[PDB]
RNA sequence: GGGCCACGGAAACCGCGCGCGGUGAUCAAUGAGCCGCGUUCGCUCCCGUGGCCCACAA
RNA sequence: GAGCGUGCGGUUU
């Protein structure tokens, strides 16, 4: 039950001294509700019926937003985790779309099969699979329940994997054939079913509670800081004196690094965090975590997408 | 039990309630299903609303109570929605019911309606 | 709709009691939603009572 | 020149799907069928216009 | 304009 998102990362220290000045920046739980939204993401539990595109359209019109992009397009009949990135945080979906997903699926067998076969055979589908022509990875498959011809199971997959099709091929491997009668996505990258997974109802309500009734709490818990959309990425934390430079398009030179995750490799997508754990920008590593640690000069991260505004930190340079 | 269930209904009353509906189906007029039932209340044609205690999700009937209190219309609960669909003239479960016109359940409703004024 | 989940344990199941916790299970799919949200007004009244004055 | 940011790389009819209003049904009342009306997100590359910086973090 | 994410399809300069 392990997606790559899950791999454990140790945090290495490069400069013990580095401290961050509390006058500068806005840590996620220190952002006026308005700015919390501008840099927010919704862990939405898509209802069945609508297309994911229509859903986000209802949200823009009800929350009065001008931009909002959801990650991996859930099919109409499918429910569950649909991350909706908001306004100025829209472009973080680019950390999501690639990330592994998990679903709970109900497969209906067209014929009778012993509970042992079903399990044995479904285990054979872990690894790689071809579909259309493209190859995609099944990380794990877990059967929860078999009631006669109905098989309920969790599955973890690479992005872009077609569950309906997989269930089809299982039916074929079993002989009797099969179809998927129900599907729900329980995970997409860092977004899981937890207290942050809000339904449309709870959401549009909490909004009115704040906007019309003046209660913030509930609506603030509904929006997550963009930093959440990055929990799965390797991070390097940078000094205060380096933050403004980076939001102005400066690549990140070694000397501006405070701490970093272990096991970063050249080419890896990394997130660039301030010491207050704010997301500054996304980038591509030009060094391994070890090179960065020992070296005293050089470009460590090609900055590619900047999210933090240029006025949060002073132009120290 | 659910959060739209805002008070306690005794086996006797709840039973006197399924009988109530069972009568007006033929001697008078009733409506079944949350939509028909909600519409009745927003029209003030509902003399008595009957909601079931086992409706999942709650969003299906959550609105009925606050709705009935606004239009000053008596509402009452019943253990199961299967048996409520049954006693309405259908073979499928019905989540809620209105009683548009009592007919021959008049003094049976007044009974109900006046003893639910207590539990508020 | 057939997939259900334990509200205590989070376990997915087709049964009506958690095979793990023993709690009553609920439908896994959220209530269907409409932009017209016809009863939104009154749903919030019910909901405000739940959350507190 | 380079990196980054903003905006642009179509609009209008129509359809399946979904829903709302009205109606309300012989295992879909958690809504049939009939009618009417709604209703579709973004990201990455690349290209063009404009803006801000050129910043090894001292 | 070419790709991505399971979702869009057909008309007209
Ligand atoms: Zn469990």
């Amino acid at each position: 039950r392990i997606l790559p998102a899950d791999i454990k990362r140790e945090v290495l220290i490069k400069d013990e001294n580095a401290e961050t000045n509390p006058d500068w920046g806005f840590p996620p739980e220190k952002r006026p509700i308005e700015m919390h939204i501008q840099f927010g993401v919704i862990n939405l539990d898509k209802p069945p019926g609508p297309t994911s595109h229509e859903v986000v359209a209802w949200i823009k019109k009800i929350l009065n937003l001008e931009k909002a992009g959801h990650g991996g397009t859930l099919d109409p009949k499918v429910s569950g985790v649909l991350p909706v990135a908001l306004e100025k945080a829209t472009r973080v979906v680019q950390a999501l779309l690639p990330a592994g997903k998990e679903y709970v699926a109900l497969m209906h067998l067209h014929g009778d099969v012993p509970e042992d076969k079903i399990i044995q055979v479904m285990k054979e589908f872990e690894g790689e699979i071809i579909q259309r022509l493209r190859t995609r990875k099944v990380y794990y498959i877990e059967v929860l329940e078999i009631e006669g011809r109905d098989v309920l199971f969790r599955v973890g997959v690479e992005a872009g994997t077609y569950i309906r099709s997989l269930i089809h091929h299982i039916g074929l491997a079993l002989g009797v054939g099969a179809h998927m009668s129900e599907l729900r996505r329980t995970r997409s990258g860092p977004f899981k079913e937890d207290e942050t997974l809000i339904t449309l109802h709870d959401l549009v309500d909490y909004y009115y509670f704040w906007k019309e009734d003046g209660i913030e709490e509930y609506f603030r818990k509904a929006i997550q800081p963009m930093e959440k959309a990055v929990e799965h990425l390797p991070k390097v934390w940078i000094k205060d004196s380096a933050v403004a430079a980076v939001t102005h398009g400066a690549d990140l030179a070694v000397p501006g690094i405070a701490k970093l995750h272990a096991g970063i490799k050249r080419g890896d997508l990394v997130a660039i965090m301030t010491l207050k754990d704010e997301l500054v920008a996304l980038g591509k590593a030009m060094m391994t975590s070890q090179e960065m640690l020992e070296k005293t000069k050089g470009i460590a991260v090609d900055v590619e997408k900047v999210f933090m505004p240029r006025d949060w930190y002073p132009k120290l340079w | 039990k659910p959060s739209y269930v805002k008070f306690e209904v005794p086996k006797e009353l709840a039973e006197k309630a399924l009988q109530a509906v069972e009568i007006a189906r033929d001697t008078g007029k009733i409506r079944k299903g949350t939509n028909e039932t909600t519409k009745a209340v927003e029209r003030g044609q509902a003399k008595l609303v009957i909601i079931a205690e086992d409706v999942d999700p709650e969003e299906i009937v959550a609105h009925l109570p606050p709705l009935c209190e606004e239009k000053e219309i008596p509402y009452i609960y019943v253990p199961s929605k299967k048996e409520l669909g049954a006693a309405a003239g259908i073979e499928v479960a019905a989540a809620s019911v209105a009683i548009i016109e009592p007919g021959k359940a008049r003094d049976l409703v007044e009974e109900i309606a006046m003893k639910v004024k207590e539990l508020m | 709709f057939r997939i259900r989940k334990c509200p205590k344990c989070g376990r997915y199941t087709l049964k009506e009691v958690c095979p793990v916790c023993g709690e009553k299970t609920k439908v896994a799919h959220p209530p269907r939603f409409s932009p017209e949200d016809p009863y939104g007004e009154y749903r919030r009244r019910w909901k405000r009572e739940v959350l507190g004055i």
